């Protein structure tokens, strides 16, 4: 019955909130705030850079995670108008995305050919 | 005995998409048909729908004369005047009307306040407040919507835009939507649509329900896994 | 004394323009006090355009375009398919208070194409929103939207590709229109399926999706 | 007395874009210019720029073949032969070389093993091992780069692909990189770029440094700034 507030997939943070009915009285029901954050201990600071240093500090601004500037459509009396959902936005992130695929260009040398081939940083998402 | 000279606001030129201009002559003196003729700078009579008002409680004759000139005349900044021609009590009134010229533009920082926990304990009449503040031309239109469908206009009262106390140039305007407490306690989503000139897409929608409100117990879990490079 | 087909002329195409009406082979323009997006939805649903967007009651010079004013006033419920279904009861009362006309602007109808294939119903997926032919994203691309796209063109069912023919059928050039297209399999077109906003994606062109039917 | 029959590996086709062919003749006989003629199935002579540039202590001359056979001709799987014309010891050395037809393609599942702490405690050198394992075509090309520029090919040692013990159809190779102790302890990221036929992208790369490879110390710092408030 819990709804998903954000389901951010490159900063692993699944914010859900449920109004769990703790009693028959509908006033003392507590509004839960489940924030499930999966912290990659082996991912680097720039995830598209293999040679980047390992990430030691993970900072999760939940005001930035809960941001919404996909403009929704509301229906007025004589018009359909795009509606901005937040005043915050008008970005670095720590985990790979399962839907996306990230690539890196590495120099491969056989003598002096120096062919700049590409490398699939994750293998499963590019070629399932 | 009173008169009005209402200009088209940003409400009446956005939800209806037609700049309606009327000078509400309100029960001055018993006349057969109070003619109302809007005029431009040269002074020709704009084609005005002159409607005779219904029987007032004070029963003196009133009229509503509206002429829907389009957006170019109001956007150009040209003053108007309805030449209300008086044969009975012959005192002509030049009720002038013009757009605000050269006013500033500041974005409305709209916030949505859920009903107070003190108020919900009385089990009726939850009041949700759409605090629209920080708008400079002082013309704001606020509509409350349920699930994308607009609410009744009697369900909410939007205050007139009063000046901001701290900031001199900006203004603010409340919107008290009174709903049943059993409606708000089911987590029903309430959306405040606010329209103003300074907004980029010209309409802002903020949503509130019991899930969006301040959580009384967080459930933070920080899974520290060294193998999940991707996300679950 | 009833709508006999409408049109949206004197404007940018057949989807946007001044709304008129036909009765016993006289073309009558429409002017109403009670007119909202409901009557716009009926007008754009009858004529053939996609979806109603905006409706004004705009000014003009009264000497130009003086078709005679449709005196019967209707109040459309919103989900009526045709203006025959709209209640046009009162015949005789003049309701056009001011000498204006109604300007309905509909969305262009949905044209979904499979571009890049070898002249079958295959290739990268391309959609038409307003005037731009653009691709969609594959964030969460499943079999339900696959068979929805295959049934939109009327070209059978999906063959369930294994990303080889999906990759080899074009990288796709153009603005990405749709992201996170989550279907159900029963929608007759991709516009009925939920997605992100039109053009508000998060993926590049290399994350394009092809559909093989 | 020994003539090589070295085939074009997938490195020499994937990087140089031409299937380089050779049959290096070492200390065979005293014949003035050892004539290497690359012969196809039809037997026609392709352009063979034979190179004589190696000095032998036994005063016996050397010859290296050269063929510009395209990739589509080699991938058809035909039996090739340099028909070496001999006037001294006139025995036609029809050396046979062909593609293994119908072999399976299993991608290398590559792991980068950081050097063991026992070798770290020597304070002399560190040995980084790349475990390119489970590849079926059995022609591996692993290249090392130190945080962006490629390393020297003589700095690392690449083992020949031996048959994998626990799986019949797989082959495994080692890439041993012997770097200094103070180079490893500064935390330079060492990459293992391996090129192979069997991957769809044909090239993958794994990365280790001091922090990533071995969990000697995990300085994690988690900051959740807001942890409150409204969210929708
Ligand atoms: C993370 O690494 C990637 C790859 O090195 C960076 O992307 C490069 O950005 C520069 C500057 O815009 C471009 O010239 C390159 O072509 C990009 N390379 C690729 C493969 O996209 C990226 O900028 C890095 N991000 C940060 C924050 O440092
Ligand atoms: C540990 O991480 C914190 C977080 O940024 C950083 O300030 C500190 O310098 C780090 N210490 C070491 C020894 O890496
Ligand atoms: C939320 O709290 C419940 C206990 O009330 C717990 O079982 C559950 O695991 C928590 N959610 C998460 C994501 O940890
Ligand atoms: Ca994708
Ligand atoms: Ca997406």
């Amino acid at each position: 019955e819990r709804i998903v507030l954000v389901d951010n997939k490159c900063k692993c943070a699944r914010i859900t909130s449920r109004i769990i009915r703790s009693s028959e009285d509908p006033n003392e029901d507590i509004v839960e705030r489940n924030i499930r954050i999966i912290v990659p201990l082996n991912n680097r600071e720039n995830i598209s850079d293999p040679t980047s240093p390992l990430r030691t500090r993970f900072v999760y601004h939940l005001s930035d995670l809960c941001k919404k500037c996909d403009p929704t459509e509301v229906e007025l009396d004589n018009q359909i108008v795009t509606a901005t959902q937040s005043n915050i936005c008008d970005e670095t992130c720590y985990t790979y995305d399962r839907n996306k695929c990230y690539t890196a260009v590495v120099p491969l040398v056989y003598g002096g050919e120096t062919k700049m081939v590409e490398t699939a940083l994750t293998p499963d998402a590019c070629y399932p | 005995i009173r008169v009005f000279a209402i200009p088209p606001s940003f409400a009446s030129i956005f939800l209806t998409k037609s700049t309606k201009l009327t000078c509400l002559v309100t029960d001055l003196t018993t006349y057969d048909s109070v003619t109302i003729s809007w005029t431009r700078q040269n002074g020709e009579a704009v084609k005005t729908h002159t409607n005779i008002s219904e029987s007032h409680p004070n029963a003196t004759f009133s009229a509503v004369g509206e002429a829907s000139i389009c957006e170019d005349d109001w956007n150009s900044g040209e003053r108007f005047t309805c030449t209300v021609t008086h044969t009975d009590l012959p005192s002509p009134l030049k009720q002038t009307i013009s757009r605000p010229k050269g006013v500033a533009l500041h974005r409305p920082d709209v916030y949505l306040l859920p009903p107070a926990r003190e108020q919900l304990n009385l089990r009726e009449s939850a009041t949700i407040t759409c605090l629209v503040t920080g708008f400079s031309p002082a013309d704001v239109f606020v509509q409350w919507m349920q699930r994308g469908q607009p609410l009744s206009p009697e369900k909410y009262v939007t205050s007139a835009p009063m000046p901001e106390p701290q900031a001199p140039g900006r203004y603010f305007a409340h919107s008290i939507l009174t709903v049943s407490e059993e409606e708000w306690n089911t987590g029903e989503t309430y959306t405040c649509v606010v329209a103003h000139e300074a907004l980029p897409n010209r309409v802002t929608e903020r949503t509130v329900d019991k899930s969006t409100g301040k959580p009384t117990l967080y459930n933070v879990s920080l899974v520290m896994s060294d193998t999940a490079g991707t996300c679950y | 004394p009833v709508p006999e087909g409408v049109r949206l002329a004197d404007g940018p195409g057949h989807c946007k323009g001044r709304v008129e009406v036909k009765h016993q082979n006289q073309w009558y323009t429409v002017c109403q006090t009670g007119w909202s997006l409901r009557a716009a939805k009926v007008v754009c649903r009858q004529l053939g355009c996609g979806r109603a967007v905006l409706t004004q009651k705009r000014c003009n010079k009264h000497a130009y375009g003086r078709k005679p004013i449709w005196l019967s006033q209707m109040s459309c419920s919103g989900r009526e398919a045709t203006l025959q279904d709209c209640p046009s009861g009162p015949w005789g009362k003049n309701t056009c208070n001011h000498d204006e006309d109604t300007w309905v602007e509909c969305e262009d109808p949905f044209d979904l194409r499979l571009v890049g294939g070898d002249n079958l119903c295959s290739g990268r997926l391309e959609v038409l929103h307003k005037g731009v032919w653009g691709s969609v994203c594959d964030d969460n691309w499943g079999e339900k939207e696959d068979q929805v796209v295959c049934k939109q063109l009327g070209c059978g069912k999906s063959l369930s590709p294994s990303f080889r023919d999906r990759k080899c059928y074009g990288p796709g050039v153009g603005r990405i229109w749709l992201d996170n297209v989550r279907c159900s399999g029963e929608e007759q077109s991709l516009e009925q399926c939920q997605h992100r906003f039109w053009g508000f994606h998060d993926c590049t062109h290399q994350e394009d999706v092809a559909v093989i039917c």
